[PDB]
């Protein structure tokens, strides 16, 4: 617990990581997550959007 | 049937060309969403009702 400053250096990191990576998994108001779903699914004119 | 009273038909276990349909100058309407019209040939579906 006397190291909490350096340990919490590579906790702020990671965390930073995982937040980044999870934002993946997020819609935005797409109707997938996941692009080859667009990309299988929809028209090129469509998919753009 | 009537409006009111609309048949569901459970289509499954079968394999489906739609470009016989979406090619027929026979359809008024032919409106998709979530897929295009032109692409289901492309994508499988664990049942589909018609």
């Amino acid at each position: 617990s006397a190291l909490g400053k350096l340990q919490d250096v590579v906790n702020q990191n990671a965390q930073a990581l995982n937040t980044l990576v999870k934002q993946l998994s997020s819609n935005f108001g797409a109707i997938s997550s996941v692009l080859n779903d667009i990309l299988s699914r929809l028209d090129k004119v469509e998919a753009e959007v | 049937a009537s409006v009111y009273a609309w048949n569901r038909k459970r289509i499954s276990n079968c394999v489906a060309d739609y470009s016989v349909l979406y090619n027929s100058a026979s359809f008024s309407t032919f409106k998709c969403y979530g897929v295009s019209p032109t692409k289901l040939n492309d994508l499988c579906f664990t049942n589909v009702y018609a």
